DNA sequence: TCAACTGTAT
DNA sequence: TAAAGAGGAAGAGGACATACAGTTGA
RNA sequence: ACCGCAGUUUGGGCGGGCAGCUAAUUAGCUUAUGACUUCUAAGGCUUGCCUAAAAAGUAAGGGGGAAGGCGACAACCCCCAAAGACCAGCCGGAACUAUGGCUGGCAACUAUAGUUGAAACUGUCCUCUUCCUCUUUA
């Protein structure tokens, strides 16, 4: 799959139209996000009794053992200090995990309420009960010397604190789905998310909320919707730690693309440089090489998206190999048979022989036959990379410039708005400020500088990934990020993690292997012996032992680094190096 | 062994009395509150003397929640002669409230 | 009379 | 130099990139 | 330096580009995280003259007319030119230097022979974290 990026050019009528669609999405965002959290607690209500089962059933288990071990493992748990036990009763131990997470409990004469979520699915909910009254607010000027872990720290207190309204207590009720008002589907519940991607259902809400009916198509709706499904479901993954519950979108972060995954264009006419969409009169193009890179005669165009950035107007559009569509036209297959025929019966082996030769014929659609060179590479502070045969690639020294550009603009832009609020207020006015054409202007260039930084970085990454795959089949790469225990603000601006990420999918591609070996002791370690010799500068090393070849003789640190990683990735060839 | 507590003994019981006491905000028809019930007695007999513990039914003390800022169950205030010390909300795991009484204590 | 749009299924 | 707020951006890091029935309509 | 424009970036291309030194309004060297117009809070020398945050604006291919702009300038009209610079193979451990060389063809510029015509591109969403600026306290 690809992603092609083509500029164009809308007019003003175009442009309305746009900002219509984008309000009318973040409304449906909005409500697809309140449903969602009103609809949460049944999941939960079963998810809680398939883990009140599994309790029971720890407990039987535990219980059916023998006492002279029970007592121990229940204490296991039961206490904080843990001692070194047995593989017999760390084998139970371990089959009793559930109870380091909870106890047995019933369940019970409970009434399924609409649970409130905090900042997780499973653990933390909380049912709300009242509405109003004061409310806790830290308050620096109390300082409690906290005995934390790390000593006496001089914490800032809570307190209460002016509440919004007099306290009222809220009225319990079981959960009800939602329905559409009216219209041909009036009555219909709300269970999934799914069942919003009704036009007529939406328009009769609308309706109900008194607003205009919808303008934009069913496409940008399923989009968004799409959109959503994924943020819930990263929501709801414990394997992920780091996503957490979708957040409403206020006035200011409106949505800014629109999104068709249903169709591809429905016209791209290249000799006059249009594109006919859906929604939108045809948009001409103001791009000189799209038709060269979009490459129509060889590719097939999926799905596509308007995006409104600080350059302008651009239209994506995903394009894959030829034989992509058949795939999905056999994947889309896959739930009828199963349905009809059974996992077990022919059809469904012979749909699974026909998905694996077109996935295989897909991915040998893209294999080059290469030179068999391996490769060890080091990211440094001063070069980005560092090669085993002694290559050090400068980084993108220019984003540096650009980043200070940025803190100078901001400088400006916070004094005048500063001077400005200080002149509204002196005027004797209490009504918030109006923004001035000139803070406006500084605030586009100000965003106009963070995408030419975000773009040269994201450039300069795709030159070096291509680089560096094509001269290499076998790649060693491994980060030794200890230095971080200003630094931080430059190694922001090198983007490692998308160079590598880069690098190991364009390798993948064509055929080679990725390696990541360990990090333990791979700066310090003389690489021609192993043993740990020292440094003599910031960037030179020595060995240590007489026994060394290249006793007594400085050399660059980055690549002993680099070929310590190209000695632990197993190819173990190192046979020349550069200066 | 954990306390009963009433609205009308509230401040004698959990402000004028020594040491710190955790008052857990309870209801029956509550799902999570069930829960965590099993863990609140777990505490109970983990830290005698080291803390001492009191439950409130909302359902039958409907005036004591609303002054303490309260708008939710579960919730548990930890509190130390007349303030509450540290406040949580929400169905904590076992580890968690272990950990937070073991940095609150 | 065929493109385009919407509804249903996962 | 330090720490907490408010607001404006970005980087990490994981997924994702639909097919058929039925209806409109000019 | 920087800014605008060439799909997005780098080297380059056309244009805008403060102040100082030297030579003869226009050519060189140093150099600014853009340049210029209008009006004003403030500040400086001595009643006048200067420097100016903010605010609102102008242009950013070359030449000639031209309504109208307080002005930078310019709607509109005529001529000239056209750089994110061509294509296809084959070498390269491709760094320093944001990709070097050979072959063939095709363009443009010079004196039939020479010079130039560089590289890459997979984006979107979401959530956490980091950065920056400005405040307030210490």
């Amino acid at each position: 799959m690809k992603t092609i990026k083509i500029k164009i050019k809308l007019t003003t009528d175009q442009v309305q139209l746009c900002d219509r669609y984008l309000e009318e999405l973040t409304w449906l965002w909005n409500l697809t996000l309140s449903n969602q959290l009103h609809n949460h607690c049944v999941t939960w209500y079963a998810w809680a009794a398939k883990l009140s089962a599994d309790l029971d059933k720890a407990t039987e288990k535990l219980d059916k053992l023998k006492p002279e071990q029970q007592q121990l493992v229940k204490d296991y748990y039961r206490t904080k200090d843990k001692p070194r036990l047995t593989k017999k009763e760390q084998e139970l131990v371990a089959k009793f995990d559930i109870f380091a997470r909870w106890s047995s409990f019933s369940l019970d004469g409970i009434i399924p309420v609409p649970l409130r979520l905090g900042n997780s699915g499973y653990e933390g909910l909380s049912c709300q009960i009242a509405t109003g009254g004061n409310y806790w607010k830290r308050d620096e000027n109390i300082n409690i010397p906290i005995n934390t872990k790390k000593g006496i720290i001089h914490v800032k207190g809570y307190k209460l604190v002016k509440g919004d309204k007099l306290w009222q207590r809220i009225e319990i009720v079981p959960h009800k789905y939602r329905t559409f008002p009216g219209g041909k589907f009036e009555g219909r519940e709300l269970t999934t998310l799914e069942k919003l991607d009704n036009v007529n259902g939406l328009n009769t809400l609308r309706a109900f909320q008194n607003l205009p009916d919808l303008q934009v198509s069913s496409h940008y709706i399923g989009g968004l919707l799409a959109f959503f499904k994924e943020s819930w479901s990263a929501f709801l993954d414990p394997k992920r730690m780091n996503s957490r519950k979708p957040k409403f979108k206020k006035d200011s972060d409106k949505i800014t693309t629109l999104s068709n995954n249903q169709c591809a264009p429905n016209r791209i006419d290249v000799n006059k440089n249009i594109v006919t969409v859906t929604g939108f009169s045809p948009i001409t193009i103001i791009d000189k090489n799209w038709v060269k890179r979009l490459n129509l005669s060889q590719v097939l165009p999926r799905t596509y998206m308007l995006t409104q950035n600080p350059s302008g107007y651009y239209i994506n559009i995903v394009i894959a190999h030829p034989l992509h569509e058949e795939k999905i036209a056999l994947v889309k297959k896959l739930p009828k048979v199963k349905k009809e025929f059974g996992e077990d019966s022919q059809e469904y082996e012979d749909i699974k022989s026909k998905i694996k030769f077109l996935e295989q014929q897909i991915k040998e659609s893209s294999i080059v036959k290469g030179k068999d060179l391996s490769v060890g590479i080091d990211p440094g502070v001063q070069a980005v990379v560092s090669t085993d045969h002694g290559a050090l690639f400068l980084p993108n020294l220019t984003r540096e410039r650009v980043s200070i550009h940025i803190e100078e603009l901001q400088s400006r832009l916070d004094n005048a708005e500063l001077i400005n609020d200080k002149k509204w207020k002196s005027l004797g006015n209490k009504t918030p400020r109006i923004k001035t054409k000139n803070e406006t202007k500084l605030q586009e260039k100000i965003s106009r500088l963070h995408e030419r930084g975000a773009n040269s970085s994201n450039a300069f990454n795709h030159k070096l990934s291509t680089r560096l795959s094509r001269t290499y089949e076998h790649i060693a790469w491994e980060d030794t990020q200890i230095n971080n225990l200003g630094l931080n603000w430059i190694m922001r601006q090198r983007c490692l993690s998308d160079l590598k990420a880069k690098t190991k999918q364009k390798t993948e591609n064509r055929g080679g292997n990725f390696h990541e070996p360990p990090a333990n002791y791979s700066s310090q370690t003389c690489h021609c012996c192993g043993q740990k010799g020292e440094r003599r500068s910031q960037h030179e090393f020595v060995c240590k032992n007489s026994d060394c070849k290249l006793f007594d003789i400085p050399q660059q640190a980055d690549t002993n680094a680099a070929r310590n990683h190209k000695q632990n990735g197993g190819f173990e060839l190192g046979e020349v190096k550069y200066h | 062994k954990i306390i009963h507590l009433t609205d009308d003994s509230f401040d004698t019981d959990v402000l004028k009395a020594d040491g710190a006491i955790l008052v857990d905000f309870w209801a029956e028809w509550c799902g999570p509150c069930k829960m965590i019930a099993p863990i609140l007695d777990e505490i109970a007999d983990e830290y005698q003397g080291k803390l001492t513990v009191a439950k409130l039914n909302i359902d039958q003390n409907p005036g004591t929640a609303p002054k303490y800022g309260i708008r939710g169950i579960p919730t548990l205030l930890l509190f130390k002669n007349g303030e509450v010390a540290a406040t949580k909300v929400g169905a904590l795991s076992k580890g968690q409230l272990k950990e937070f009484l073991d940095a609150n204590l």
